[PDB]
DNA sequence: CTATACAACCTACTACCTCAT
DNA sequence: TGAGGTAGTAGGTTGTATAGT
């Protein structure tokens, strides 16, 4: 007994057709023999087909497009449905889908520019319906419907490639956490030597004013040369709160609340930072949140670090690869970094205008993958780091902010094989 | 070393209850969850906007393909589809003309030219819709490029073209037509001259200004969907979604005209499982907050909405939801919440959670050039969670945030939940946004629509509209 | 009234993310 | 798809309190 709908089809260029008539037909109750399907593996292989057309199949539908035609594996798919278009002697037996706007009649295979038109050029649905109601004119067998084995097939055949995959992934974060915090911090009734009309950040050392008291993680001692006549302040004078207490949270007062504690630290992690890149190799390009930190041409030999090339060219322009520090407290406290594309026309001076670096930034963009972002990041934290396992930000002269240069690892089980 | 955990994939049931990952393949595949009579569909556009909506219509009943289709699954044509016909044929045609264009446009002023031709476009939709014997499903409303390129604010027409000096000394067109036409409820589609005849705007070059040949497909694809939406039949709903949930999603838009700058017009929007979406319209208080850069709200106003919200609900689904999600991007102040709690029955379960896209926790696949795929999330708490709702998606083999993707912080500010279920409803809600069609939006439905409706409270504010579905608000 | 010692905005500027899609 | 628009976020600019004449 024969019950199937063979489809012959060229692929990869009828494809998008094939799956979509097979997959709505298997669904609408029709047994579909189609390539599309499988994943043969046998020297049978042309033999299934014809096995398969030779004996079982009810119909044999052939995508009619210009490379349906001129393709040697359907035309020879065609073959059998002649062979045995006789056996049946049933007139309507071969079917072209004629789904291809432009088939110059020289085209068309000659056995099959005799037969009638299944219109799928004018609309896919018209031709199914008129794939069908063929189908009811002449009584081709089918079962009632259970679209449920339309979306097995999608499910499980065209989607088994890709798919999400128990296999085993690590991440890099940007999110290098600190490592290592001045023990104690300690707030200064500055008071006199205290001007509040000064600027500090030119006070090479990350201070800030805070109500009257001054913050900061530099011991009192530490600011000399641009702060005169604070000689005069008591060693016990200033509060000195327990750093490992702020973060748990062990330290809330009434006066000031830790919430009010975990904020202070960051301008100082922040400026501790913005002051290392004073001096750490790497000219800053400003953007007005804070500052963006790229490496000069030439720099690294031949303008590669570590293997990693961290400065390249685009077009008329140079890029340069940059960061940005945010430091963040929570959930652990770490160097938070956000990557960046300087621009520069030339080696060392900067490009004016961003929309030329807008574009430039979104074009250069295109260029780099999820493997190149992560290597050129952790390569310029790589690139800072004043020692084998983190950074240096110095607060103070014997007081030091140590962050790891390698960001947290996130290893998930479940990951998707690469194309 | 820190563990990812990872949500499944949420799924999406299309006609015949049948379920899958990508409305694309699932209406390709079975077609809207509610196969709907054909669109009867009004056209308000110059005689030129109707040829080129009709290109359009006819264009869109052949299949249409995207560059790759894989990343992008094509689109079969409209019939096969979505199982019905939105006829070319069949317009209902209200028509504007340049003299019409010309002599509303050219106003000195950009708002007494935008609001009048949005005045005009009403009475042209008006007129046909409360006068029509005859129906349309949805007004689409064709923008001259020449309307598109000066209803705005911050776009300057020369003053060589002005014919009337300023009478004196918001302003989006598009969607102050949808505000306007919000009091009385019809389906709004908006459409660009130039997206539907794209290749018959051609540069100085000659060339077409914007090329879309790379994507056409896909455009047809969140233009029907779209349609398709507005014009009853929800395409989708999600698949395996506990029952007896609120998601209700708060927005807020700051008010800049008054001249106390707290004036900012309230929303939440309520979805269940469907993503038809329920707006129900806040009326305007001192939300924002200058010393605090945040959106709330006072609890007497506060009680209202949730309550038209649980009302709503009960005349909807007679029963009080067991469990009540409220999003937004902000933490909620513990006055504002427990004006949340007094209003809420007593055993119904309110959540509030605050999702900020806040830039942390980039995360870098160390082998290969793709992201991490989406699913992944990092719990950082019980309460509060990272998740990905951006990153490589293998059913699409493509990246959904084309940079290394950005995952949200998601936590459970106020209220008790399992992190576990809040991460994956939220997976969930990215999947129900029937206006753009896509695998999944990387926002939840609940706050991904706030920014475009925010507009559309202020830019109605006389109006005192009530709780109306999302085609209206789109 | 009017000095300023401060508070809390408002403003670029940029990385994302959207739509008159 | 991409030329757009939005949304973080700092701050310096700015509009309000304090304070002393
Ligand atoms: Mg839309």
């Amino acid at each position: 007994m024969r019950n199937k709908i063979f489809i012959s089809h060229a692929t990869p260029e009828d494809d998008d057709f094939t799956r979509w008539l097979s997959l709505k037909l298997i669904g609408l109750g029709y047994e579909v023999w189609c390539d599309i399907l499988f994943l043969d593996k046998g020297v049978d292989f042309w033999s299934t087909i014809e096995k398969e057309i030779r004996e079982n199949t009810c119909k044999f539908l052939i995508v009619s497009s210009t490379a349906g035609n001129k393709r040697e594996g359907v035309l020879k798919e065609l073959a059998v449905a002649t062979k045995v278009k006789k056996h049946l002697q049933d007139d309507m037996f071969i079917i072209p889908l004629a789904i291809d706007e432009n088939l110059s009649y020289d085209d068309i295979n000659i056995e099959i520019v005799r037969l009638n038109a299944i219109d799928f050029k004018k609309s896919w649905a018209k031709g199914l319906q008129d794939l069908l109601d063929a189908f009811e004119k002449q009584n081709v067998p089918k079962k009632p419907p259970d679209h449920s084995k339309s979306n097995l097939l999608y499910q499980q055949i065209f989607l088994h490639d890709k798919q999400a995959i128990e296999k085993e992934e690590t991440y890099d974060s940007n999110w290098f956490p600190i490592i290592s915090f001045p023990n104690e911090l300690r707030f200064h009734r500055y008071d006199w030597r205290l001007p509040k009309q000064f600027d500090v950040r030119t006070l090479a050392f990350p201070a800030i004013r805070y109500k009257e008291y001054l913050c900061t993680f530099a011991w009192e001692y530490d600011f000399i040369h641009q702060l005169p006549k604070t000689e005069t302040y008591n060693g016990q004078e200033s509060i000195r709160i327990s750093t490992s207490d702020i973060l748990s949270g062990r330290y809330d007062t009434d006066f000031i609340r830790n919430y009010e504690c975990q904020r202070l630290i960051v301008q100082l992690i922040n400026k501790a930072f913005e002051l290392r890149m004073k001096d750490k190799n790497v000219r800053e390009y400003q953007m007005s949140k804070t500052f963006a930190y790229w490496i000069e041409k030439g720099k690294l030999e031949k303008d590669k670090f570590e293997k990693i090339k961290l400065v390249g060219k685009q077009k008329n322009k140079y890029w340069h690869f940059g960061i940005s520090a945010a430091g963040k407290l929570y959930p652990s406290p770490v160097l938070m970094v956000s990557s960046h594309i300087i621009f520069t026309m030339d080696g060392i001076n900067l490009i004016k205008s961003k929309s030329i670096q807008h574009s430039s930034r979104r074009k250069q963009g295109k260029n780099w993958w999820n493997d190149k972002w992560r290597e050129k990041l952790l390569a310029f934290i790589r690139f800072l780091s004043d020692d084998q396992n983190a950074i240096y930000l110095n607060v103070g002269s014997e007081e030091k902010i140590l962050i790891s240069n390698k960001p947290l690892k996130f290893f998930g089980k479940m990951s998707y094989v690469t194309p | 070393m820190k563990e990812l955990i990872y949500i499944e994939e949420p799924s999406i049931l299309f006609a015949h209850g049948q379920k899958c990952t990508d409305p694309r393949d699932g209406l390709a595949l079975f077609g809207p969850l509610n196969q709907i009579y054909g669109i009867k569909s009004g056209v308000v556009g110059t005689q030129k906007g109707l040829q080129i909506f009709k290109s359009y219509l006819d264009k869109i009943q052949k299949p249409i393909y995207n560059h790759n289709n894989i990343t992008r699954p094509m689109f079969p044509g409209f019939e096969a589809v979505f199982g019905c016909k939105w006829e070319s044929q069949n317009i209902v045609f209200k028509e504007i003309t340049d003299e019409e264009i010309r002599r509303y446009l050219f106003n000195a002023s950009t708002h007494k030219r935008t609001y009048d031709l949005v005045t005009l476009f009403n009475d042209k939709i008006i007129t046909a819709n409360k006068n029509d014997e005859e129906r349309v499903d949805v007004w689409f409303v064709i923008v001259p490029e020449e309307i598109y390129k000066y209803c705005r604010p911050n776009s300057v027409l020369p003053n060589e073209l002005v014919q009337t000096k300023s009478l004196i000394s918001d302003a989006q067109f598009h969607d102050q037509l949808k505000a306007r036409l919000l009091e009385h409820t019809i389906p709004t589609q908006i459409l660009r001259e130039s997206t539907l005849a794209w290749r018959d705007f051609k540069n100085t070059f000659g060339a077409p200004i914007r090329d879309f040949s790379k994507i056409e497909g896909h455009l047809a694809w969140t233009i029907s969907t779209a349609a398709y939406y507005k014009a009853g039949g929800k395409p989708w709903k999600l698949g395996d979604i506990r029952p007896g949930v609120c998601y209700l999603g708060l927005v807020y838009k700051k008010i800049e005209k008054s001249k106390n700058p707290q004036n900012a017009c309230c929303a939440a929007q309520m979805f269940l499982d469907n993503g038809d979406g329920t707006v129900f319209k806040g009326e305007v208080g001192p939300w924002y907050n200058p010393e605090k850069g945040e959106y709330h709200l006072k609890p007497k106003e506060a009680k209202a909405l949730l309550t038209q919200a649980l009302e709503s609900y009960k005349e909807q689904n007679k029963s009080y939801p067991k469990e009540v999600f409220i999003h937004a991007r902000t933490r909620f102040n513990d006055e504002e919440w427990n004006a949340f709690n007094e209003v809420t029955p007593k055993n119904t379960n309110l959540v509030g959670v605050t999702i900020t896209k806040s830039k942390p926790l980039k995360l870098y696949k160390t082998e290969g050039a793709f992201p991490i795929m989406r699913g992944n999330a990092y719990i950082v708490d019980e309460k509060k969670a990272f998740l990905w709702t951006l990153g490589f998606v293998p059913k699409l083999q493509s990246t959904l945030s084309m940079e290394v993707p950005n995952p949200i912080f998601i936590e459970i500010n106020k209220g008790e939940a399992e992190i576990q279920q809040v991460l994956k409803d939220i997976l969930a809600l990215t999947k129900l946004n029937y206006n753009a069609c896509i695998y999944a939006d990387g926002e939840p439905v609940t706050l991904r629509f706030a920014n475009k409706i925010g507009e559309i409270l202020t830019a109605s504010t006389e109006i005192k509209t009530p709780p109306l579905a999302f085609k209206y608000y789109i």
